[PDB]
Order: C-alpha cells, then structure tokens, then sequence
C-alpha cells in the first residue's frame, strides 16, 4: 500500500526498490534523482556600490568672508577656507586683493552603477531541497519535482510522494552571504551601515533601494590652491573597488557537497549529499495481481561477466523456465549489486546488468517472486 | 452599454431559467429561478442572480420602472419597483444590473423573491439559502446606529455597475416544449411565435425552419413531427438549472455589478467594566449588554487565559497575577492590569 | 454549465481541464420545459454535466494565507538619555544595525530569545492568527482546513481535494445533481479557532502587515 524507503541523494543512481502486495506481482520502483538544490532564506543588509563624492561650485567670497550651510548628503561636509587668491585665467574670480575666503562643499552619494549592478550581502536563514525524481513504478513512468520538505506531497498518478522533510542542512549557507557579480562568496558583514571606512561595505546599504544611504567613508577637504579655485578632497579610496577587485574565492568554487552554487535564487543545485527518504502510497492499480503474472520457475542464475570496479559491472545469465510467458520484474532482494531493470521477458537464459561494485559479488536476485543467489568474482 | 448598462446587458436576451420549486411543488422556466445568491462583504448583502434580466426594458433601455423577465415570448415585461425579496421578513433591496440582485435581509433560512409582471400576483420562487447573522465585533449586537466604534468591513460595494468580474453567456437554448405544431386533420402546422421552433420531426414540416412563421407538412400526424427551439441576440444566463438547449458554447461578458468593496462600520462598545481588587485576584462585575464575548488573558508566562460569552450581569474571577493580566471584555480596548 | 442534453441521443464525454472538472452522462432524460422542442425523443436521450472546481471569486478580494516561519528579529526604539542628549533611536535589535548616535555607538543585541509566538506553520486569516497543522500542500484532506490549497496566493494552478460527486437528476427538469463536499474554507472560517493575540505569551500583540508580535514581555 504504503512503501517507505530512501534513494541516495547523489544524481544518477538507479535507486530500485521491490514492493510487497499480497497477490499482486512483485512491484518494481526506479527512482531517479536530478537538481535537488537547497535555496537558503535569506535577507540583505547592504549594496555595496561605488561611493562617489560631489564637490559643488566654490562659493568664492572674493573678497569677504564666506559662510557654510548645512549640506545634507551622507558625505555633506563643507569649509570655508580662509583668504584665497582670485586670479582665474578666464578673468580675476578674486576683484579684491585680501580678505577672500572659499566655501568648498561635497556630498557623497551612491553611484548610478549602482541600479545597473550592486553587491548585495544577505544573512542567511534555512532552506529546501528541491529535485526532480523520475519514477519508474512499473506502467506508471514519470519524473515529479518537489522541495524536500514533504509537505508539499507528490500527487503521482495513483502515487502518493511524501519525499523528506530533510535530514542534515550540511549546505553551503554561512551566517552571512554576500552575492556580488552574481557570484557567491562567505564574508562578514560590518556594522549595518556604520562600518569602518576602506572597507567591503563603506557605503552601508539598509535597502538596496533604499532612500537612505549609510557610510563610512573617510571624506576630508584641502585647502587649495591659488589663483584659480582647485576643491582638494581627501575620500577614502574606492571601497567597492577595493572589495569587488580584490575579491576572495567565490564559494561556487571550493563547494561542499560537490554543489553548484547557482544563485537567481541562491541554491546549491546537484548538492551530492546525503540519502533523500521517500514514503510512497502505491497506486492500487500497481499491483499487478498476482493470478495474472507469468507464472515463473526453473531461476538459474548464472554469473557470466564481473567487472567489480566497473559501472555497469554485471553481464549476469539468469535462466529462468517459467510455466506462463509475461513480463517479469526483475527486483532483486540484494543490497550489494545493482540490476539493470525489472523487465524480464518470456524466461530462458536472460542476460541482465547486474552491477555490482563490489569485488566478492554474490546477490539475491528476486525475478518474479522467484529470487536465487547469484555468487562470482568481479574483475579489478 | 455601461453607463446605461442595458446596452451590454440587452446584448443578451434576458430570458427565463427553470425553478424546479415555487410555492410548494411547481417550478418551471419562470423569472423565479435564483441561479445563485453570493454575499461576499462583511456589511451583510446579499447578491442573487435573478432569473430575468431584471432593470432593462423591451428595448433594453435604462429603465428604473423596468425589470425585463421572460414568457413563452422573450419580452416578459415587469414593473421594475414591484420585485420584492422577503428572507423572513422583506428585506431591503439596494439595486439591480440585469440578472444580479443586490440587497440586504434579517437572518434567515430562505430568500423568497416575487414579482408580478403581466401575471396574476406576484409569480415568486424561494431558494433555500441559511443567511446568517455574521457580523465581526466584541459584541453581537444589530445596530447601526450606535455611536460607539468603527471597525473595518467588507461589503458589496454599492458602486455603478460596470464590471470587476463578468459572468459567461452562451448557448441561445432550445426549450423542451413543443405545443406550437399542431395538426389540422392531416397536416403538421408550426406557427411562428416567441419560441423558435426549428422543424424537428421525421420527415416533412419537421425538417427546416425556426418558428418565426408557419410551414406545412401534410401527412403529418402527433407522432411524426417536431419542434425545435433556436434563439437570437442572446446567450443564457449560465444554465445552471437551465437545460443547455445549444449545440456548442460561446461566452459573452456580463459586468457582474455590485463589485466588492471593503468599508467601515460602526459596532457598539458596552457599559464597561468595574474592577474590584484583591489579594492577586480581581472581580471584573459586568452588567450585561446586548451579548458579547469577552476574553482575559494573563499576560507574562504561560498565560491563564480564557473568554466567556458574557450575556448577564455577573463578576469574572479575573485571576491577577504578578505579572497582570489582559482582560478584554466587550468592545472597548484590551487593556489589562496590574497587581493592585 | 447548461448539460449536453441529446433527447433523445446519447452523447459521448469530453473532459475539461479544471481541477473539479469531473463529467458524466447520465440516460434517460425527458425534458418538459416551455420554449420550443427539447425531449422529443421518447427515450434514448443523454445529460452530460461536467463540473469545474474553480478557485472562489473573492480571493483576490479576501484569502486566508499559511505560512511556515523561520526565526525573526527583535525591534525596539529606545529613548535614550545620555546627558545632554536626549533623543529616541529605532534599530533592529539583531546585532548588525549599530545604530549611530550623536557620539553614542548603540550595540542592541543580538539577544538570544526565541520565546516568540511564531508557530511552526501560522496561518493568518483576515489578520487573525492561528498557529496549527497546514495541511499537506496540495495534499489536503477534503473537509478541513485547506479544501483547496493555495501553491501561489495569485497562483496558476489550483490544489484541491474536494468532494464533489455528480449524481443523476430528476426527470422533467434539468437538476444536474453534483454532490459537493462541505466548504471547508467557510468551515475553517467558521469554527474558527482562537486568536494569535489570543493567548500570546508575553502578551505581545501579534499584528501583521508583516507579522510581528509588537510589545515583547
């Protein structure tokens, strides 16, 4: 009715497994795993992009004293530097010989690059294992996607999948992840917003659209030079270049789990770990009822070819002189070999890919309800 | 046709739909089907789909006299102002848009609506529908005009009807009743009238033709000759008892009008409260109201907390702890207290 | 919709594509209506009446979503009197948003109570809160909370298993009977359970644009 069981959770392995129904056949499940990444929650705490000063016109008090109002940008800092010297070479900006003074202001702002391209960094919550599983359950044959977390049950045609809930979030999600150029990369964040200048983050982000803009770059005026008017402004050095270059090994590299981290949404897809356990209520029609099956007998097993490093391994001849012709499912009640299929046809000396990677190989084939110990030696 | 919405609603024609119950046993392709009765609003209406096309007149027009239902001819005119839906008691219309009613009714197990419109008094169905009484607040009291608080409600929205969803037309049906062949003597006669009868009969008259007109077949006899119905300018309202009398489907759009719209209301507050203190346990002496629910939480660890239905004068064992509890009995705020 | 009525004629039986698009034809009809020739066979005739379990109207309107719930983060504004200054500050308490005073550097956190109301899987329903079993997701039993599941909240598809079952009408009329299952999302509605202020430990009261319990004790 209800057979639960677990497929390796590595992309590829031919996961078989025999059903027990009383007076049907012996039933038959291939599961098929592909892409079963985790996409951990996350949540961003910064933008990263270029932090990009504007220095205004100079208020030139030529001569005079000049004022300073109180300039609003994050990196709003002004000076009124005492005593300039007008002599412009597009005319005498200065009319008065002393007594001037130069009203240099700057604001720093968020680079429009930013829209086309930021560094996000998000703090990093759970996430679920999402695969496409083909069953092979006998007639019925399909491939159904779910997150692992059972909830979201499989309705297969006839199947009831319940796939998870998960066992180990042995996954690539730190407490902190920061998405940049797409790729993926552990690093810890700053304060939010009030970070330290001449660092990965100096322009703090607390929306990525956000109206507000923190930093912590390290803005700083120059008294400049005469005759003409020259704003010298100290910032601190780019920041973002300094994070974006410069940058570490992107943790879509050097992936546990041999995961490719791939991040629209940031998940770990073909993650090869762990064993995914799935509960299935087998349709009723699955059970092919036993009164009709090809009436099976004579299994003689005979173990023809071993290759016991080999993947398909197992060119075994299993002769099998049945009563009644039909198909007969060919799962084995061994958990050291492999089979290729549960297809058998009308019974005589059928070959089957009886895999096996291990080197002394001896397994309980189960052809039809009929299962014999098939022993040999693979080849290294 | 939105403005005066007869000209998307007199696209179709508004035709009759079969009530199977009417007044103890009959119920036929009368104006007194109800094909559905729909009150999504925490306001309380209630939206029926009526059974004509209730509000256009014979040409369709804006008619605030009008409510165009169906006879045997299409044109089954009715007084607009003479409809009356009664729930238990008669319930106060809000509007109409063709086939969907609005209005709002006391609590009750059926709307009967009744309209007589060239007929003998009053042709009326009733559908069973248990209209409740659901209305959200600490109290549970039906009045509005109380001046004690505004919460928030949905309702049917009592905008001008153009559309937010439409309902689908099709099919111009064929009705099941054939009186209009007859034969004279040996001869299948079908005269032209407001059901067209397509000539459906083995061979003869019953070959060709909507009745629109008279066609002949000699030789014809009770057995032999057939009606068919066929339409024009029209799809049905959904056939929902409705024998779907057309050979294929083809939606038209019909504004359902009354369009939900979440609003305010106002809701009573209760004499409120007295608090009688004493060693961490407090006496919370109610004189009734019109009966409400009120709850006391504890507020702090793994809280006591309970609610009552309070509907008489009585005195709530608040349990008081150290850290207080939160008692919101009736309509007002939550607020709850501390020790002493 | 109006049945393929064949009278007489049997007809055959096209399958929608709904969810509860369930079809079938049942014999023997005899129609009596008023509007031209309908059963004018004496028998022989067919009613197929196919049913579509559609999404309600009002959802769009009004839903009643579920959500499961990881962890969330302490919020506080705190007014902060440090001699001269005398001012109010907002931060999420998490740890990372060091909020900048005017020469105070305010560190709230990250403090480590999960004593928070936030269930496994909470649904809110209208504002209200109910921590409980969701069902399963798309695999709800008919009759219950969750008649029909919603994969997305505007969602393409539509998960149900509700308990519609068609039956063969009365002669004369057109009843297309169709055994419908109680409607579980007016019965998780009514029959509602207690609130998510209801019994908040800590009292906090639970509201939700976002939904946060406001007031931690």
């Amino acid at each position: 009715y209800e057979h639960t069981a677990i497929i390796p959770n590595q992309v590829g392995f031919p996961y078989k497994a025999h059903v027990a129904r009383e007076g049907y056949s012996p039933l038959t499940l291939q599961m098929q795993v592909i892409e079963t990444s985790l996409e951990p929650t996350l949540n961003l705490e910064y933008i990263t992009c270029d932090y990009k000063t504007k220095v205004p016109s100079p208020y030139v008090k030529c001569c005079g004293t000049a004022e300073c109002r109180t300039q609003d940008k994050p990196e709003y800092k002004c000076a009124v530097f005492t005593g300039v010297y007008p002599f412009m070479w597009g005319g005498a900006y200065c009319f008065c010989d002393s007594e001037n003074t130069q009203m240099s202001e700057a604001y720093v702002e968020r680079a429009d690059v930013c829209k086309h391209d930021h560094a996000a960094a998000y703090r990093a919550h759970t996430a679920s294992l999402r695969a496409k599983i083909k069953v092979t359950y006998g007639t019925v044959n399909q491939t159904v996607e779910a997150y692992v977390n059972g909830d979201h049950a499989v309705t297969i045609a006839g199947t009831k999948f319940i796939f998870g809930p998960v066992s180990t979030p042995w996954t690539p999600f730190d407490t902190k992840i920061l998405v940049y150029k797409g790729e993926l990369y552990n690093q810890d964040f700053p304060r939010y917003g009030a970070g330290q200048p001449g660092r990965f983050g100096d322009i703090q982000s607390r929306t990525l659209d956000s109206r507000d803009l923190y930093a912590n770059t390290g803005l700083k005026l120059a008294r400049p030079a005469a005759g003409n008017i020259h704003v010298p402004y100290t910032q601190t050095p780019s920041g973002f270049k300094t994070w974006q270059k410069d940058r570490d090994s992107p943790l879509n590299a050097k992936a546990p789990f041999g995961c490719i981290i791939q991040t629209n949404p940031v998940r770990a897809m073909n993650c090869a770990v762990g064993n995914i356990p799935v509960s299935m209520d087998i349709a009723d029609s699955a059970f092919t009822r036993l009164t009709d099956a090809p009436v099976i007998s004579e299994l003689t097993c005979t173990v023809s070819t071993c290759t016991h490093s080999s993947d398909f391994g197992g060119i075994a001849v299993l002769s099998y002189k049945v009563e009644k012709s039909g198909r007969c499912d060919i799962h084995s009640h061994s958990n050291v070999a492999v089979l290729q299929e549960v297809s058998i046809e009308t019974e005589g000396r059928s070959v089957i890919h009886f895999s096996t990677a291990s080197a002394s190989p001896s397994f309980v084939v189960s052809v039809c309800s009929s299962r014999a110990t098939c022993t040999a030696k693979c080849e290294p | 046709s939105t403005a005066n919405h007869f000209n998307a609603y007199k696209l179709t024609r508004p035709y009759v739909a079969y009530c199977a119950d009417c007044g103890m046993g009959h119920s036929c392709h009368s104006p007194a089907m109800i094909e559905n009765i729909q009150a999504d609003a925490t306001d309380g209406t209630l939206k029926i789909q009526f059974a004509s096309q209730i509000g256009l007149t014979k040409t369709d027009t804006h008619d605030h006299t009008k409510i165009r239902y169906a006879e045997g001819h299409d044109i089954a005119e009715a007084a607009r102002s003479t409809l009356k839906v009664h729930s238990s008691s008669e319930c106060t219309v809000t509007g109409t848009m063709g086939h969907f009613i609005l209005a709002k009714c006391p609590p009750g197990e059926r709307i009967s609506v009744s309209f007589v419109d060239s007929k003998n008094e009053h042709r009326t169905c009733r559908i069973a529908y248990h209209h409740e009484q659901r209305l959200i607040g600490r109290e549970r009291f039906t009045v509005r005009p109380h001046h004690g608080i505004e919460l928030p409600c949905t309702t049917y929205q009592l905008t001008t009807a153009e559309t937010s969803e439409e309902i689908d037309m099709h099919m111009p049906p064929d009705i099941p009743d054939r009186t209009i062949l007859s034969q004279q003597s040996g001869n299948v006669k079908i005269t032209v009238n407001g059901r067209t009868v397509r000539y459906s009969s083995s061979c003869g008259s019953q070959a060709v033709g909507t009745t629109t007109t008279d066609k002949t077949i000699n030789s014809c006899t009770v057995d032999k000759c057939q009606a068919y119905v066929t339409s024009h300018t029209k799809w049905q309202f959904n056939s929902p008892f409705v024998p779907r009398r057309m050979q294929a489907e083809r939606k038209g759009k019909v504004h359902i009008p009354f369009p939900l719209i979440n609003t305010t209301c106002r809701v009573p507050l209760a004499p409120e409260a007295l608090v009688r203190s004493g060693k961490r346990e407090a006496t919370l002496s109610l004189h009734p109201i019109h009966p409400t629910l009120l709850s006391y939480r504890t507020f702090g660890a793994e809280r006591v907390f309970d609610e009552q239905w309070i509907t008489a004068q009585t005195e709530v064992t608040i349990p008081v702890p150290v850290e207080g509890v939160e008692y919101q009995w009736g309509n007002h705020k939550p607020q709850r207290f501390v020790v002493a």
